[PDB]
RNA sequence: GGGGCUGAUUCUGGAUUCGACGGGAUUUGCGAAACCCAAGGUGCAUGCCGAGGGGCGGUUGGCCUCGUAAAAAGCCGCAAAAAAUAGUCGC
RNA sequence: UGCCUGGCGGCCGUAGCGCGGUGGUCCCACCUGACCCCAUGCCGAACUCAGAAGUGAAACGCCGUAGCGCCGAUGGUAGUGUGGGGUCUCCCCAUGCGAGAGUAGGGAACUGCCAGGCAU
RNA sequence: UCCUCCUAAAGAGUAACGGAGGAGCACGAAGGUUGGCUAAUCCUGGUCGGACAUCAGGAGGUUAGUGCAAUGGCAUAAGCCAGCUUGACUGCGAGCGUGACGGCGCGAGCAGGUGCGAAAGCAGGUCAUAGUGAUCCGGUGGUUCUGAAUGGAAGGGCCAUC
RNA sequence: CCGACUUACCAACCCGAUGCAAACUGCGAAUACCGGAGAAUGUUAUCACGGGAGACACACGGCGGGUGCUAACGUCCGUC
């Protein structure tokens, strides 16, 4: 039912940026992991995704489902993108309220790059 | 002799669909007037303060039904 | 939640071998409860509901959440927004103290306690009962109150039948009848 | 005499009775008498028609009116002239249309439903035909 | 009773004004806004005047 | 055969007829019909064919019966055939 | 390369309900407690910020169930654009277009990206 | 006089002293942004409390609601709350719809300055359609003007408005 | 008498069937209308501007209808 009421509240915000056709980071946010990803505008392809269940950032971190991986995860996929040529993209929150986890992690991304 | 009642009426607005579809439209060009959201907005279409579907860009006006409740979407084909 | 710490071990080894349980998650459990002070005949003068809002706060340490209307119905003449009554719910730790409070000290101010409803279930089990005065609660006096107004008490539990809630509040030794 | 308790709407158009029928086999008696013509049966004519076949069977069985009138006939008072609104409802008519069922019953014998709905017919100005219930 | 018409006066020098309606029985204050001015192309204060 | 005004003590959308008389629900005692039972007493009955009943006739035929069926008596009708009725008001 | 899990979409009523019981090495959920920084117009019912003691009990997901909801032929029927007719409040023929409902049947979804956990 | 449904014959339009109803408003919030939320009805339990309120659970999913009459819509919610605010801004405006005409309406985008939102973005009133009256004559404030010899003034024009 | 009981009677939801609706549509034609492509034919028959008019009393039949009585060589709409 939760899942399902933040889908209803983040169609809004998911339609938006479909309409506008520009480029979406994503944010996946669980109590013990966090996810990110840029979508293609077209919805249906992904360029580049981080999270904290891979090694490469999961090895240096203490926990997952804190502020200070989300930053980590914000930094590497700003770095990625910048490296693989995307720097203009929107910040969707998915339904999350933009506080906390999810908000550190959007700040991480704006402060490695990539800009909002 | 008598009187009836009920002898008002109303003007037409002269809704419906101007373009019909297939039609090459003009930036600005209104395709639909009509009074509730029937046919919604989709690619490269507004929504005016009457419900008015005007193109913001000239191409080809396309007809089809999307949407989890198969709602018609009027469609600007940039080609 | 002292009663809390003690009972959920023991409840849990109880229902567990009672119903033939196969998981921790699975033994009925305390969700919330809920008291509305169900001030009505208020309509004429709004002191009556800041006195239901001060007899409740005192009875348990909150401040109730004044209720509004949402029908309006003819039958008392009222209009939907005006307040009537006041609500308070306690989750959790709080709930648990209130608990303990509505069951040791809950005896010596009623009369004719010869015990509690056994069918006052709601299907689910959730256990609404009604007392009939707020100088039952310890907290509550007689010398300092004006009006005599009493409590719509329900203790929504996570039992998923009416037996299950009846052994859970019989573990809980609450005075059945 | 039966009419609907209540309408939306007091009056209606004339409209037009054209097509075929939508119930032309009897589904719930063993007997039936349909109609085989064009017309509007009205209100009195089933009543009347009602009245006859009861008392020819003595009411020994069921009865079922599968018409009902439900379609109101206005007509203008006398000596006025055109226009100036609608005429007042007059009267309520059931449109018919040909191989429509109209009277239903069962338990009779074929005699006796024959011999109750040949007189229960000349109450009823479309002309009627006697049929009985077959496998489908 | 029906809305009066009021008119909304720039508090700076100029005499620039808007035109709006007002139900002067139940909402006795004044009617102050934020507002563009045309004349010095900035958005000041406009108190409520009469419409004369 | 058609129009206008009344069907309002209020026109202005929120009368406790103050009272007796219907109906609701809340707080009290009890009678197997507001209860669900054979256990103390340890007697001769459940039902089985039941006889026509106060002066007269009668109720699911058993509220009254017993020996192998008869008076029937706990109620209902005839019956109480005081229901003849404010104040003023003639010889 | 095959197992299932997560995220984003296409397709939005053969793609959805009811019943049967499984899933935890991964991922998700339940959950612990909470001064922070945030929150309840009362309460961590919801947001969250610190995590892994336990559980798959509710969910979520998966496999079959024809009890439902639905998709629905061929043929037939109603309707009709043209021309020509009758007994003309309605109907016939030559022509093409041919419905809706109901039968036979189908059916317990497919499919594109990465992101890991599995044997290889 | 204007609006909604049908007659109106599946584009638009289409008449009658035809059948049915409304409009001559309200709102500095009933607008803008952001965040959050989802009923009508019915069943069970519960102190007054009742065919009815305020509570706890369940059946059901828009059968509720739109400030209003009706039609078309609304779940991303156009339906309901909370915080901030005045875009209910100024000058324009490619294009289009509807009218014989006077006219009316939709409208991307540009320049200046704002409100909300971290941001992407939204706001040129209200879910849309009724809530309205040409011209003349005059009133009010400003005016980059006109000023009948000159310099003003009177008056007129221009802008906002009655 | 409790009434044994159905007394040519009426009787909320829930299900199973049977019909009706211009102001009902979970569905849904032909025709009508717009646009895109193509041959053949038609004295440009198409559009814009200017000069000049005339005209705003129509009727009947066919088709779908309101009104009337599916009555009128009656009346009101749309096409030929
Ligand atoms: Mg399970
Ligand atoms: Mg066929
Ligand atoms: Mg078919
Ligand atoms: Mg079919
Ligand atoms: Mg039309
Ligand atoms: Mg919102
Ligand atoms: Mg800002
Ligand atoms: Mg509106
Ligand atoms: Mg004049
Ligand atoms: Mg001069
Ligand atoms: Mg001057
Ligand atoms: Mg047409
Ligand atoms: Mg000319
Ligand atoms: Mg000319
Ligand atoms: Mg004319
Ligand atoms: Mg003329
Ligand atoms: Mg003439
Ligand atoms: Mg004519
Ligand atoms: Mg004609
Ligand atoms: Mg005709
Ligand atoms: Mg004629
Ligand atoms: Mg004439």
């Amino acid at each position: 039912d939760k899942k399902s009421a933040r889908i209803r509240r983040a169609t809004r915000a998911r339609r938006k940026l479909q309409e506008l056709g520009a480029t979406r980071l994503v944010v996946h946010r669980t109590p013990r992991h966090i996810y990110a990803q840029v979508i293609a505008p077209n919805g249906s392809e992904v360029l580049v995704a981080a999270s904290t269940v891979e090694k490469a950032i999961a090895e240096q971190l203490k926990y997952t489902g804190n502020k200070d991986a989300a930053a980590a995860v914000g930094k590497a996929v700003a770095e990625r993108a910048l490296e693989k040529g995307i720097k203009d993209v929107s910040f969707d929150r998915s339904g999350f309220q933009y506080h906390g986890r999810v908000q550190a992690l959007a700040d991480a991304a704006r402060e490695a790059g990539l800009q909002f | 002799g008598g009187s009836t009642r009920n002898g008002r009426d109303s003007e037409a607005k002269r809704l419906g669909v101007k373009r019909f579809g297939g039609e090459s439209v003009l930036a600005g060009s209104i395709i639909v007037r009509q009074r509730g959201t029937k046919f919604h907005a989709g690619a490269n279409v507004g929504c005016g303060r009457d419900h008015t579907l005007f193109a913001k860009a000239d191409g080809k006006v396309k007809f089809e039904v999307k949407g989890p409740k198969n709602r018609k979407f009027i469609s600007i084909e940039a080609e | 939640a002292k009663l809390h710490d003690y009972y959920k071990d023991e409840v849990v080894k109880k229902l567990m071998t009672e119903f033939n349980y196969n998981s921790v998650m699975q033994v009925p459990r305390v969700e919330k409860i809920t008291l509305n002070m169900g001030v009505g005949e208020a309509i004429a003068d709004k002191k009556l509901l800041d006195n239901a809002a001060a007899d409740l706060a005192a009875i348990s340490g909150q401040k109730p959440l004044i209720t509004k209307a949402r029908k309006s119905v003819a039958g008392f003449k009222i209009r939907q927004g005006y307040p009537i009554g006041c609500k308070v719910t306690l989750r959790g730790e709080r709930m648990w103290e209130f608990f303990e409070r509505l069951i040791t000290i809950a005896v010596p101010r009623i009369r004719d306690f010869r015990g509690l409803s056994a069918k006052s279930f709601d299907g689910r089990g959730n256990y609404s009962m009604g007392v009939r005065e707020q100088i039952i609660f310890p907290e509550i006096d007689y010398d300092k109150v004006d009006r005599v107004r009493g409590l719509d008490i329900t203790i929504t539990t996570t039992a998923k039948s009416d037996e299950e809630g009846r052994a859970l509040l019989a573990a809980f030794d609450f005075p059945f009848r | 005499m039966l009419q609907p308790k209540r309408t939306k709407f007091r009056k209606m158009h004339k409209g037009r009775n054209r097509g075929l029928a939508q119930g032309t086999d009897v589904s719930f008696g063993s007997f039936g008498l349909k109609a085989v013509g064009r017309g509007r049966l009205t209100a009195r004519q089933i009543e009347a028609a009602r009245r006859a076949m009861t008392r020819a069977v003595k009411r020994q069985g069921k009865i079922w009116i599968r018409v009902f009138p439900d379609k109101p006939i206005t007509e203008k008072p006398l000596a006025v002239r055109m226009g100036k609104g609608k005429g007042n409802v007059e009267y309520w008519v059931a449109l018919i249309q040909p191989g429509k069922v109209l009277y239903e019953m069962d338990g009779v014998p074929e005699e006796l439903a024959r011999e109750a709905f040949k007189l229960a017919a000349a109450k009823l100005p479309i002309k009627t035909t006697f049929v009985t219930k077959t496998v489908m | 009773g029906i809305r009066e018409k009021i008119k909304l006066v720039s508090s700076a020098g100029t005499g620039h004004f808007y035109t709006t309606t007002k139900n002067k029985r139940t909402k006795p204050e004044k009617l102050e806004l934020k507002k563009f001015d045309p004349v010095v192309r900035q958005h000041v204060i406009y108190k409520e005047a009469k419409i004369k």
